[PDB]
């Protein structure tokens, strides 16, 4: 046995590297863990062995059968492929959690990339990382935990649609999770601060939501799972004299 | 329906005769009005059906 | 016509989408930015119609290069071709190349896009099986850490892209790379000891041939052979910590969550 | 033909399990010359290029 996980990318069909689609093809028997009907149709045309996980209470458990679903083909001994939405290593907990699993019980696991939703933002924003810079926090965490952002580059938030996901004592809806959010952030960044809710389109017949908003009016935005804000930079660079003066630059 | 986004999706060529006269084409492959319809509005909930 | 720049990701062949492929099958015309020539016999046989932009290199300044470069481009998109871009990894990802070509292509008002691909990032991430969403993420541009102020949260894993021209600056040849990436390390040590372990990574382009991934302590940095492509991995230094503020309003503590 | 394999190689799952099982059968029988093998195996890049 053994696994592989690949991933399908955001498009339908199309977003997916040829190799990672041969994967599926070869595989013995497949995984799906995609959101729509129309991936899961594509999948199965792709490969008649599949199957779906969305099958399988807290996610602790939730998550726990189902690595251990994929597990029991491993065992059998059956090269097994598991394919999972855009980036399989990317904000995905059940990969991670098989491939560990399956190195514990000395099957040989790997994973191979595919686009994650980042990868389309900075096409369909025409945005370079490469020169600009980023910062990437899953939204909760960011609120959960201290991080310190910086102000100055790009700074995007995964999985705004279910910030504040905590198990029940007191009663708060959406809109009041997103408005602390925007109290943490207005440590860095005004209410009046422009950003962007991204959503990568699915099928080719959709395009990608872009909206624009001061932060100010997030709670009121209707959010979906893949949805991801974008907080552009509100801090101007300044020099970093002490480094440059070791350069050799200084006054100049 | 299904095969049409899925050849949409994969072919680049199918990609760009959809875009020169996006109503022909799906018509090429045979969707009703109704769902051209809901394409071409933008209601994806409306695709949750036709589908 | 109209305009589509590509990604072939890192590994030959199979490291591309099956979109951005055909859109390489059924173009009237291709513009290559391949790495190797494995990569560029790939692509003839996909397209017999490939202009290599290899060639406008060199002495030349870049911004000079480049200005050819996208002028070729959009002389097959004034002329009605169907053109299509072939870069490596992500045609967005440092590519100044593809933005200009798409800027000046929409522009004159021709249909013109971008197709994502599969960056050294996302490798970097199933290489080392590491999920970024895990204690988050922060990339920056060594130089550009290097000359203005930026203050890394080591919680997060810490990209440093183009290591190996950190600190390239024409009144900075007089250090020497060891020099420079001393002085970066000096700047780290800030937040990250001189024992903590850092790794230096490149992807592979053949699937014979392995990413590079070496761990080192961030002291014998300076020594390391570096290459364009080579990126830095800071681990995070700190174990996140609770915002105990934030847990008090929701009204639930580290346990129920 | 050694371009003709690694564009294979790196296109085809099965082909590129087989040859992490099997490197020089694998290689053998897409008719690889005994030195190609050799530099691969060895991973010597310059020599490839050196047999192209
Ligand atoms: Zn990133």
């Amino acid at each position: 046995g053994s696994l592989v996980c690949v991933g399908t990318g955001l498009q339908l069909a199309g977003q997916i590297s040829v190799l990672s689609r041969s994967y599926i093809e070869h595989a013995d028997i497949v995984f799906s863990l995609l959101p729509d009907g129309f991936s899961q149709r594509w999948l199965t045309k792709l490969n008649p062995n599949v199957i779906n996980l969305q099958q399988f209470k807290n996610r602790r458990d939730t998550y726990e059968q189902m690595v251990n679903a994929i597990l029991d083909a491993v065992r059998a001994g059956k090269k097994t492929v598991c394919a999972l939405y855009g980036h399989p290593g990317v904000f995905a907990c059940v990969s991670h959690m098989a491939i560990t699993r399956a190195k514990a019980e000395g099957f040989s696991a790997k994973m191979e990339p595919g686009i994650s939703a980042e990868a389309c933002l900075w096409a369909d924003l025409g945005i370079d990382p490469g020169n600009s810079g980023h910062q990437s926090f899953e939204a909760s965490q960011f609120m959960f935990f201290n991080h310190v952002p910086d102000p100055t580059t790009h700074l995007l938030l995964w999985q705004i649609a279910i910030a504040g996901e905590h198990t029940l004592t007191q009663f708060h809806t959406s809109s009041d999770r997103l408005q602390i959010l925007v109290e943490q952030l207005n440590q860095w960044y005004p209410l009046d601060h422009e950003v962007v809710i991204y959503e990568a389109a699915n099928l080719p017949i959709q395009a990608p939501r872009i909206e624009r908003l001061p932060l100010a009016n997030l709670p009121q935005a209707h959010l979906m799972p893949i949805s991801t804000l974008l907080i552009p930079p509100a801090k101007k660079l300044e020099y970093n004299y002490a480094i440059l003066a070791k350069l050799g630059i200084g006054p100049e | 329906l299904s095969d049409f986004f899925t050849q949409l999706g994969q072919d680049a060529q199918l990609m760009e005769d959809y875009k020169q006269n996006p109503e022909a084409v799906m018509r090429a492959h045979g969707l009703t009005d109704e769902q051209i319809n809901a394409v071409m509005t933008g209601d994806m909930e409306k695709l949750k059906t036709l589908s």
